[PDB]
């Protein structure tokens, strides 16, 4: 993935919502960019409550992923125009998917020794792992699980 | 009993291949050969349209690369043997599996001609083939070789004939092919890539 | 001790029989598993001794040992 | 040097790779523990300690695939002794006899046998003129190496590991204390005697002396020598043979058809309770008709094989044995709008066992308790999962305590044993109640350590 | 066969017997050499070439040096 | 095509003892990137 960000927006009507992830969009396409993805995560209870522009404080929030290949000056173009936007009230940008962290800072010597394409290549689930994903699961991708698992059930439907 | 009859005739697949290549008949016609061949193909349904879960061909192993090289060197009349050596280098490409140095060497110890040669090159070109670089480099002092003996039988051609070389011809004997990968004027060019550190010379 | 190649085959056959006995199968009270796995290893080396492919030996050890549990 | 001949032998005549016949795979078994004890004995000859071997000549055979039978004989000079001058011509006579079956193998060159029989010689000709000498294992060094480390056979199974393999059964018509006797002091000194081709055959204990009335068992009585046990598997060889090949394809022709009644019926997996021999004619009936149950709406459902015609509330179907084709038809249009009622409970069913046990591994992970059971209890999926959430909820506050001698499980009433590891919970239990309970246990103990230092 | 034989198997070319003269000759200085306590190898044939240098036979050593080194060893 | 001759003696220290260009290369390829700041 070349750029990731988390919007966090306010939990309005679908129309509102959907009227800005489609502006955000047009602005991510009108600059020349490709979505990677763009996925919802729900309304979550975070641990702390935004302010919006009328200063309110909001329990409830929405929570979006969204990949996305552009150019690093359209980028900030499109950075600039979610950061101002009247419905997000939080989004970090993800700078650091092409090179792991701790590689600059860390042991110089470890510094040219990785591949950026490995990292690249793949999305941005592969590369922060959620607590439900681990190996088994993608070790399960390519072990033909579709002629495994149907005796799975095989002891509690008696029970 | 899906993969156990799929290796049953598999066993059988590496047997029969193995009959006629123990045979290795420099004598036998090769109009006789390129038809068992291409009889073999059409009996395990070596096409690549062939659907890839009934696959016979990724059970041969090692016999692979002795079907691959019996079908060299083609008819050059009929203009079919490509057919047998396309069928099997699309199979290949679209397995993966790589070539090894010792089958490439020996797959253009086979090749007659210089247009013969060529003709394996852009084939295995066409298929996407993967190979060593090693596989690269012995492959392409087989057509500079195939070259050389190609104007060695043009310059003996006008020798027999007026009894005594030109100035052409024995200008061939000290220089040779200009444009090659490997030439004879800075032998240090198979060191680093080649374990052996030495240009594998083929005689006949 | 152990050789580093049979090493990294020994745990990629673990962790995929690990799976197939486990969540696939739900058979916990399975007994003398080190028949199968080794008989999963020496069909290994036997499809090794004709070099067929790495990833393909690996799902037709699976496919017996599979229909092995099942027996 | 002899590593990779070794290896393709070990790879020729291994008996793992001999599934078809039985006969030739145990006779490879006995082959190979001869080699094994052969070059054990060679080991101990050459380390310093000298032992009678178990078999001076003797003709050893293998089998080979041709992808057929190697037979080799070892013999031993007839002035054999156990002084230090015969050390050396029984080492140049079992590296006769390993190049031996080396060489009837063809898998060796025979440069590599004219280099050992070059060694043997220069061993022969230095032996009786002395010389002076002030590295690279032979055939032997190499063939207890590659015995060892990559084709030795799986060990014998031993007696703990056979209680809980439901494979050592008993009619309990004799005694408790016959059986006892006839596991106790009969399998642990007497396992050593048994034979390694005969650990695949389960042990019942019965009455009469026979190979089997189960399907691939064998049966021995009241306390036995095990030189009786000897001669009895000296007899009968070819019964308890064909026993196990025959339950071996009663598996396999089983395991077929559900794989056929699995892929072409969508379904997950088949399910039996009767017995077999009846099942097997329900099975091929349904095969025989399998295009009528393409035909009505018989998919994606799990099939149970039992004696009464019902259906289960979880979305599985029970099938009689007894059944002919005329009466078939009937009972499809009886049960053909119940079917995707059954799809939905079963579709239900499998989504709530998936939400259960998400939630159960949770609880493990998140408090590491002694162990869960909330399938004990015959009750609904709906209090299964209501417990497994209720425990799931009450995980992060159960946390500073750990819970690794106490076993959480499903009950009917409310039991909290503390001197017993039982922590036993209704479906519909305040877990706020519970997290007040162990704080007022927590509070206990503070308030005892508290008093005890006033007190002192 | 034998100059092949010497070049892939790492065999010396004393050490294979395809009766010849040279390894009639072989057999000969091995069987001397078997009496006087050596192995006829790389370790032996200095021995015996350093016992005929400290006794004069510069000549005979340096045959024996040359036979031996044409032999493979 | 030919039988091989008989091998009349053999000793295991003979067997006891490509390399260097190997060895060469990882030197090279320690020198061209490995060694380096």
């Amino acid at each position: 993935v070349f750029y990731s960000f988390v919007l966090v927006m306010k939990p309005r009507q679908r129309r509102f919502t959907s009227q800005a992830l489609r502006e955000i969009g047009v602005a991510v396409y009108s600059n020349g960019g490709l979505i990677r993805s763009i996925t919802n995560e729900g309304i979550m209870r975070p641990y702390s409550r935004f302010r919006d522009a009328d200063n309110t404080p909001l329990t409830y929030a929405r929570y979006i992923i969204l990949q996305l290949d552009m150019g690093e000056e359209e980028m900030g173009k499109v950075d600039k125009i979610i950061r101002e936007h009247q419905d997000v009230l939080m989004a970090l940008k993800l700078n650091n998917l092409e090179r792991p962290v701790g590689i600059r800072s860390g042991n110089k010597e470890l510094q040219a020794a990785y591949f950026p394409l490995d990292t690249f290549t793949r999305l941005e689930e592969e590369i922060n792992w959620s607590p439900q994903t681990s190996a088994d699961i993608y070790t399960q991708l390519e072990m033909n699980w579709k002629e495994f698992s149907r005796t799975r059930w095989s002891s509690f439907l008696r029970n | 009993s899906n993969a156990y009859a799929a290796m049953e005739l598999a066993a059988e697949a590496r047997r029969e291949i193995h009959e006629l290549w123990l045979s290795a008949e420099t004598a036998l016609e090769r109009e006789k050969r390129v038809q068992q061949v291409a009889a073999l193909i059409e009996k395990y349904k070596l096409d690549p349209s062939t659907p890839r879960e009934a696959d016979v061909s990724r059970g041969l192993g090692d016999a692979f690369d002795r079907l691959l090289l019996l079908c060299l060197p083609l008819g050059k009349t009929d203009a079919k043997g490509t057919d047998n050596l396309e069928r099997l280098m699309h199979l290949a490409g679209r397995n993966g599996r790589e070539l090894s140095v010792r089958t490439i060497q020996h797959l253009f110890a086979r090749t007659d001609s210089f247009a013969e040669a060529l003709a394996v090159f852009y084939t295995m070109r066409r298929c996407h083939v993967a190979m060593n670089m090693e596989a690269y480099y012995s492959m392409l002092y087989s057509l500079q070789r195939l070259e050389e003996e190609g104007w060695g039988q043009h310059f003996r051609n006008e020798y027999e004939e007026n009894g005594a070389p030109s100035e052409q011809a024995m200008d061939f004997i000290v220089k040779g092919i200009s444009n090659a990968l490997l030439p004879e004027n800075k032998p240090w060019l198979g060191r680093v890539m080649f374990q052996d550190r030495n240009v594998p010379d083929r005689r006949y | 001790t152990l050789s580093p190649e049979r090493v990294a085959l020994r745990d990629e056959l673990a962790r995929k029989s690990r799976l197939v006995a486990s969540e696939g199968m739900r058979y916990y009270n399975i007994f003398w598993v080190r028949k199968p796995l080794d008989t999963m290893e020496k069909e290994y080396y036997e499809l090794k001794r004709r070099g067929v492919d790495h990833g393909e030996a690996i799902r037709k050890v699976l496919q017996g040992f599979y229909s092995g549990l099942a027996v | 040097m002899y590593k990779k001949a070794l290896h393709s032998f070990f790879l020729k005549v291994h008996p793992d790779f001999f599934h078809h016949n039985r006969s030739q795979q145990t006779v490879n078994e006995s082959s190979v523990a001869r080699l094994n004890e052969l070059l054990s004995w060679a080991k101990a000859f050459k380390s310093g300690h000298l032992q009678p071997p178990p078999s001076s000549s003797f003709t050893l055979t293998f089998y080979r695939k041709p992808d057929t039978i190697i037979q080799s004989t070892f013999e031993l000079p007839s002035n054999f002794a156990p002084s230090d001058n015969h050390r050396g011509t029984v080492e140049r006579a079992v590296n006769k006899f390993l190049r031996d079956l080396l060489r009837r193998a063809a898998c060796i060159d025979s440069v590599t046998e004219s280099i050992s029989e070059a060694e043997d010689a220069t061993a022969a000709r230095a032996e009786a003129k002395p010389l002076r000498r002030r590295g690279p294992k032979s055939l032997l060094d190499e063939a207890v190496e590659s015995m060892t480390v990559q084709w030795s056979l799986t060990p014998a199974p031993t007696l703990q590991e056979l209680i809980e393999a439901d494979q050592i059964l008993f009619s309990r018509d004799l005694s408790p204390l016959q059986s006892a006797a006839a596991l106790s002091t009969l399998q642990r000194h007497l396992g050593e005697l048994n034979y390694s081709a005969w650990e695949s055959m389960p042990v019942i204990v019965s009455n009469q002396f026979s190979i089997g009335d189960l399907t691939g068992t064998i049966t021995i009585p009241w306390d036995f020598t095990p030189e009786q046990f000897h001669s009895f598997m000296a007899h009968n060889e070819k019964g308890v043979a064909r026993c196990r090949e025959v339950a071996i394809q009663y598996a396999s022709t089983i395991e077929q058809l559900i794989a056929e009644l699995c892929t072409a019926l969508e379904l997950d997996d088949i399910l039996v309770s009767c017995s077999h021999q009846d099942a097997l004619r329900l099975m091929e009936l349904l095969h025989r008709n399998r295009e009528l149950l393409i035909q009505y709406g018989l998919s994606k459902l799990t099939l149970e094989v039992g004696n009464r015609h019902a259906t289960r509330a979880n979305g599985v179907v029970i099938i009689n044995c007894s059944l002919t084709s005329e009466q078939l038809r009937p009972w499809l249009k009886a049960i053909s709008p119940k079917l995707p009622l059954q799809q939905r409970l079963y579709e239900l069913s499998k989504q709530m066992l998936e939400s259960t046990l998400w939630h159960l591994k949770e609880f493990r992970t998140m408090v590491e308790p002694g162990g869960v059971d909330a399938f004990s209890n015959d009750c609904t999926y709906a209090e299964r999962l209501q417990w497994s959430k209720e425990l799931f909820r009450i995980g992060p506050s159960l946390a500073p305590w750990d819970w690794s001698e106490m076993t959480f499980v499903l009950s009917p009433d409310v039991d909290i044993d503390w001197a017993n590891g039982l922590l036993a919970l209704p479906y519909n239990f305040d877990g706020d109640a519970l997290v007040r309970y162990v704080e007022e246990v927590q509070q206990e103990a503070k308030s005892r350590k508290r008093e005890e230092l006033l007190a002192a | 066969r034998a100059e092949e034989l010497s070049a892939k198997y790492n065999v010396p070319m004393a050490y294979i017997d395809d009766s010849s003269e040279a390894s009639n000759a072989s057999k000969s200085l091995a069987l001397v050499m078997e009496d006087v306590g050596l192995e006829f190898t790389e370790d032996g044939l200095t021995v015996v070439i350093s016992a005929l240098s400290r006794q004069g036979y510069g000549t005979i050593g340096r045959a024996i040096f040359d036979f031996a080194s044409a032999m493979g060893l | 095509a030919m039988e091989h001759p008989a091998i009349w003696l053999w000793y295991p220290w003979r067997m006891n003892p490509h390399m260097p260009q190997r060895r060469a290369l990882k030197n090279v390829h320690g020198a061209v990137f490995n060694d380096l700041t």
